[PDB]
RNA sequence: ACGGGGAAUCAGGGUUCGAUUCCGGAGAGGGAGCCUGAGAAACGGCUACCACAUCCAAGGAAGGCAGCAGGCGCGCAAAUUACCCACUCCCGACCCGGGGAGGUAGUGACGAAAAAUAACAAUACAGGACUCUUUCGAGGCCCUGUAAUUGGAAUGAGUCCACUUUAAAUCCUUUAACGAGGAUCCAUUGGAGGGCAAGUCUGGUGCCAGCAGCCGCGGUAAUUCCAGCUCCAAUAGCGUAUAUUAAAGUUGCUGCAGUUAAAAAGCUCGUAGUUGGAUCU
C-alpha cells in the first residue's frame, strides 16, 4: 500500500565503539572499511599452489 | 462358515495370503513373471528402431487396415508392433527411425478393432505426432 | 494389407479456411456471460427444448 | 559414525529452546560441561534468543569476549558453555543477576533476580561415596564434588553452596512435606508438596507430589528436586508461581486480562 | 540440508463426477450471484465449510462436560461469530451444521464493497479491489476474497491515493487534461 | 527390501508407498591388512592383490566424484564447470583465519498458495419483467444482448529514473515519467451417439481413410471419420501413458460365496490347532 516503512536502528556511542562492535559490512556504507579485491576462486589456486611448495618460495608465488 | 474364535488369527491371516493367490490382479503384480515377459519391464514408454511398416487388418465385424509399425527396442533388445494413430501418420515415417512407444491405455491388453496390439507411436524423429499431424512442426531428417 | 491409401481422406478434404470472429471472453466475464445467457433473463418461450445448440 | 558428534541439527533440538525452522539448518551444539545438552540453555540462546541483547551468533562472541559474563561467579569465554538449572548468571556491567529456573510450561525462564540472593545456589546431592585414605564426597548433579560433607547429607537431598567460596552452608534432606520442583517429565516446571514416595526396588520411586491448589500429580524420583523445607522456598520463584493452568482458564485469563486496557 | 520449509496444502476438492447437471447448474448460481471467477472459488468455500462441519462433528461424539469439546468447541464457535458467519445467539455446536456456502461468501470483501454501496455492481467489486482502489482501516487490500471480519466492517474505504477517494486523477483524466 | 519418524488414499475397517533433507545403519571400484590416534579397520590415510586407467626419455612415476560444479554412458526419466563467509553453525594456538558445510542467485508448468485477460453510462431494440388500457398502446421502474453503436473515467502487464532490499546484486514491496478500443496488449486443452455436459447443422469420403477406453461408427442422406460454423467442460492450464488407492461386500475381521451360475474332500477314524454346559456373596 505504501504509507509506512519498518526497519532497526542503532546508535553507537562513539566512533571508535561503532568501529569494533559493528559489522564490517555496515561500516562499508559509511566509507570507513574497505574490502581488497580478491575473488574467492583467486585465493583458493593461490592457496592449493603453495601446497605443493616448501619453506620460502610460498611467498614467491602467485 | 468362517473361523470366529479369539485365538483364531493365524488361521484367519494366512488363510486370506494364500486365497490372495487366486486373484488375477493381484498375482499379475506380485508374482514377476509377468513383468520379465512385459516388453517394456514397467516402464509408461520406450524408445525403439523401426524395422518395416506393417499394417494389420481389423477384427471381425468391422473392416478397415490399422496401419503400424514394427520397432525394435532398444533397452533390451525386444519387437513390438505399434500402432500409428491418425490419419496420414505414417506418412511422417520411414524405416531406421528413432519412435517413442506408450501402451494403448489397457495396461497390456488389446485396444478393441486392432489384434494384438499393445502399443501406440507417441514420437518420431525426436518431434510429436500431434505437432506433425497438425501442422505445428516439421520432419526432421 | 496394401499401405498405398494412407491419408487419403485427409488429404483429400476441400480446405475451407476459418472465418474471422471476434476475441471470444475470458475468465470471470465468460462466467457472466454464460450466466447471463442461462439464468437471468432466461426466456419465457417454448420450454423442453431446452438443447443449447439445437439445429432447428 | 567413528567417535563423536560435533554438530546439532536444529529440528533435533531441544524443545524448550523454543529455535524456529527457518534460520538455518544447524543449532548451537552445547558443549560438554556440568549439564546433559538436553537439559541445558546454551548461553548464545540467553543473550541472542531470550534477553535480545544481541543479534547474530558473532555478537556473542563480541560480549563474551570482553569478559562481561559470569557463570555461576567464574567468566564463562564460552558461547556453547551449557547454563543449566539453578545456575547464576551475573552481568555486571548492566546490574542484572538471573537464575535459571523452570517456569510452569517446561521451557526456561528470564528469571532477574537481586545480587543478595546471587551469592548462593542450591545442588542436588546424586552420589557419596568415600575413598582416598577414608575421606568423604559429594557429587552433585553441575558435577561439583565437595569432600567433607555434613554426614546427615545422604542421597537425593539437597544442599545450599556458597558461590563464592564453593562450600555447604546448610541443606534440605528428602522427606515428606518438604517443597519440590519438577526438574524433567511432562510435569517439568511444577511447584508442590511430596506427599508420598512409593518404592520400587529394582525400578524407580515414584514421588506423589501435592499442588498448592490440590493438583496432585505423580514423577520417578530423578526428576524431583527439593527446594524448600516445609512450604517455604529458599530461592525465589518466577512470575507464575509453579502452579500449571488448564488451558482453558489459562484462556480465561487472557480475556480478562485484556479489558485491563484503555 | 536446507533452511527451507516444504509444508503446503491444497485448499480445494473436485467433485467425483464431473459432469452432472444441477451440480454444474447451483456452482454456476453461485459463481454469477456473487461475481466469482472460476468453480475453484466455489470449491474453495465448499472445503472450508467442509472442514468446519467435520470438525464439529467429531465433537458432538464426546459428552457435554468433555475438556476437549469444551475447550476446542467453544474456539471453532468464536471465530465464526468473529467473521460474521454465526451470530451471538446461536453459539451452541449444532447450528454450526446449520451453516452453508452462501453465509461464508457473503463474508468477502468483494460482496462486501457491493453491499456497502462502494461498487454499483458485483463484477465492479471485483475491479474496484484489484485495481487497489480499496482500504480496510489504514491498508489497501488487493485481494477480493478477503474474509471482511465483523469488527471490519466499519471501516470499508476508497485508499488515499486513488481517483475516487482521495483525488489525484488518473492516468486518463490527466492526458485529456493535457489535450485541453 | 536399508529400518524407523512418516506419505497417498480412506465412512468404519483397510490397502499401498516410504531411494529422498530428521534419527539410526552401512559403504567409498571389488575383497583383504594395517599405521597414527581418545576415537578409524579411515579411503579428499597407507600396503597388497583382482578390475580399469593417466604420464613416460621404456628405466619408472602417480590413481579412486555414491562431495560441489561439470562431462560421457545409460536410459521414459532429472538444473550452473556462477557469487559469498554477511546468516545458521563447526574447526583451530583463535574476539582476527578457514568452511562447494551452509547461505544467495541462475535453470525449473515437480508440486502447492493468491490471482489479470475488462468495468461503467446514454441511446436503440419489432428484447423480457413490473402499473394502466378489454386491447392497440402508454414509462428512466428492474433486468438482457450475434449493438465489430457512441462516450469518457479506472488500471495494470510491459518500458523505465530513484529509493529500499543485500556481503554485493537480483526479485518482490514503494515511488517518478511513458503506458489500452477490433482495450490485435486476441487463452488454451479436450470434446458434441450413450455412459457423460454439449448440434440426426452444412460440405467431403463411401466398411475406404479413419474414429472408438467400452458399446459401437463408416457399404452414397455418417448425430461418431476429415473439415467449416455453433455449442459444452475445466480454465493458465488441459490431454496421454504407466504405478497405486478408492470405487471392490470383485479377497469379505467388520463383510462375500459353495443344490442348478466357479466351488462340499468318496466315506470314516484321528494328533496339533480352534472352540467348549450348570454351579461358589
Amino acid at each position: 500500500g505504501g504509507g509506512k516503512t519498518t526497519g532497526f536502528g542503532m546508535i553507537y556511542d562513539s566512533l571508535d565503539y561503532a568501529k569494533k562492535n559493528e559489522p564490517k559490512h555496515r561500516l562499508a556504507r559509511h566509507g570507513l572499511y574497505e574490502k581488497k579485491k580478491t575473488s574467492r576462486k583467486q585465493r583458493k589456486e593461490r592457496k592449493n599452489r603453495m601446497k605443493k611448495v616448501r619453506g620460502t618460495a610460498k611467498a614467491n608465488v602467485g | 462358515g468362517k473361523c470366529r474364535g479369539l485365538r483364531t488369527a493365524r488361521k484367519l491371516r494366512s488363510h486370506r495370503r494364500d486365497q490372495k493367490w487366486h486373484d488375477k490382479q493381484y498375482k499379475k503384480a506380485h508374482l514377476g513373471t509377468a513383468l520379465k515377459a512385459n516388453p517394456f519391464g514397467g516402464a509408461s514408454h520406450a524408445k525403439g528402431i523401426v524395422l518395416e511398416k506393417v499394417g494389420v487388418e481389423a477384427k471381425q465385424p468391422n473392416s478397415a487396415i490399422r496401419k503400424c509399425v514394427r520397432v525394435q527396442l532398444i533397452k533390451n533388445g525386444k519387437k513390438i508392433t505399434a500402432f500409428v494413430p491418425n490419419d496420414g501418420c505414417l506418412n511422417f515415417i520411414e524405416e531406421n527411425d528413432e519412435v517413442l512407444v506408450a501402451g494403448f491405455g489397457r495396461k497390456g491388453h488389446a485396444v478393441g478393432d486392432i489384434p494384438g496390439v499393445r502399443f501406440k507411436v507417441v514420437k518420431v524423429a525426436n518431434v510429436s505426432l500431434l505437432a506433425l499431424y497438425k501442422g505445428k512442426k516439421e520432419r526432421p531428417r | 494389407g496394401s499401405l498405398a491409401r494412407a491419408g487419403k481422406v485427409r488429404g483429400q478434404t476441400p480446405k475451407v479456411a476459418k472465418q474471422e470472429k471476434k476475441k471470444k471472453k475470458t475468465g470471470r466475464a465468460k462466467r457472466r456471460m454464460q450466466y447471463n445467457r442461462r439464468f437471468v433473463n432466461v426466456v419465457p418461450t417454448f420450454g423442453k427444448k431446452k438443447g443449447p445448440n439445437a439445429n432447428s | 559414525a567413528r567417535g563423536p558428534k560435533k554438530h546439532l541439527k536444529r529440528v533435533a533440538a531441544p524443545k524448550h529452546w523454543m529455535l524456529d525452522k527457518l534460520t538455518g539448518v544447524f543449532a548451537p551444539r552445547p558443549s560438554t560441561g556440568p549439564h546433559k545438552l538436553r537439559e541445558c540453555l546454551p548461553l548464545i540462546i540467553f543473550l541472542r534468543n531470550r534477553l535480545k541483547y544481541a543479534l547474530t551468533g558473532d555478537e556473542v562472541k563480541k560480549i563474551c569476549m570482553q569478559r562481561f559474563i559470569k557463570i555461576d561467579g567464574k567468566v564463562r569465554t564460552d558461547i556453547t558453555y551449557p547454563a543449566g538449572f539453578m545456575d547464576v548468571i551475573s552481568i555486571d556491567k548492566t546490574g542484572e543477576n538471573f537464575r535459571l529456573i523452570y517456569d510452569t510450561k517446561g521451557r526456561f525462564a528470564v528469571h532477574r533476580i537481586t545480587p543478595e540472593e546471587a551469592k548462593y545456589k542450591l545442588c542436588k546431592v546424586r552420589k557419596i561415596f568415600v575413598g582416598t585414605k577414608g575421606i568423604p564426597h559429594l557429587v552433585t548433579h553441575d558435577a561439583r564434588t565437595i569432600r567433607y560433607p555434613d554426614p546427615l547429607i545422604k542421597v537425593n537431598d539437597t544442599i545450599q553452596i556458597d558461590l563464592e567460596t564453593g562450600k555447604i552452608t546448610d541443606f534440605i534432606k528428602f522427606d515428606t512435606g518438604n517443597l519440590c520442583m519438577v526438574t524433567g517429565g511432562a510435569n517439568l516446571g511444577r511447584i508442590g508438596v511430596i506427599t508420598n514416595r512409593e518404592r520400587h526396588p529394582g525400578s524407580f520411586d515414584v514421588v506423589h507430589v501435592k499442588d498448592a491448589n490440590g493438583n496432585s500429580f505423580a514423577t520417578r524420583l530423578s526428576n524431583i528436586f527439593v527446594i524448600g523445607k516445609g512450604n517455604k522456598p529458599w530461592i525465589s520463584l518466577p512470575r507464575g508461581k509453579g502452579i500449571r493452568l488448564t488451558i482453558a482458564e489459562e484462556r480465561d485469563k487472557r480475556l480478562a486480562a485484556k479489558q485491563s486496557s484503555g | 540440508p536446507v533452511a527451507r520449509s516444504w509444508v503446503c496444502r491444497k485448499t480445494y476438492v473436485t467433485p467425483r463426477r464431473p459432469f452432472e447437471k444441477s451440480r454444474l447448474d447451483q456452482e454456476l448460481k453461485l459463481i454469477g450471484e456473487y461475481g466469482l471467477r472460476n468453480k475453484r472459488e466455489v470449491w474453495r468455500v465448499k472445503f472450508t465449510l467442509a472442514k468446519i462441519r467435520k470438525a464439529a462433528r467429531e465433537l458432538l461424539t464426546l459428552d457435554e462436560k468433555d475438556p476437549r469439546r469444551l475447550f476446542e468447541g467453544n474456539a471453532l464457535l468464536r471465530r465464526l461469530v468473529r467473521i460474521g458467519v454465526l451470530d451471538e445467539g446461536k453459539m451452541k455446536l449444532d447450528y454450526i451444521l446449520g451453516l452453508k456456502i452462501e453465509d461464508f461468501l457473503e463474508r468477502r470483501l468483494q460482496t462486501q464493497v457491493f453491499k456497502l454501496g462502494l461498487a454499483k455492481s458485483i463484477h465492479h467489486a471485483r475491479v474496484l479491489i484489484r485495481q487497489r482502489h480499496i482500504r480496510v482501516r489504514k491498508q489497501v487490500v488487493n485481494i477480493p476474497s478477503f474474509i471482511v471480519r465483523l469488527d471490519s466492517q466499519k471501516h470499508i474505504d476508497f485508499s488515499l491515493r486513488s481517483p475516487y477517494g482521495g483525488g489525484r486523477p488518473g492516468r486518463v483524466k490527466r492526458k485529456n487534461a493535457k489535450k485541453g
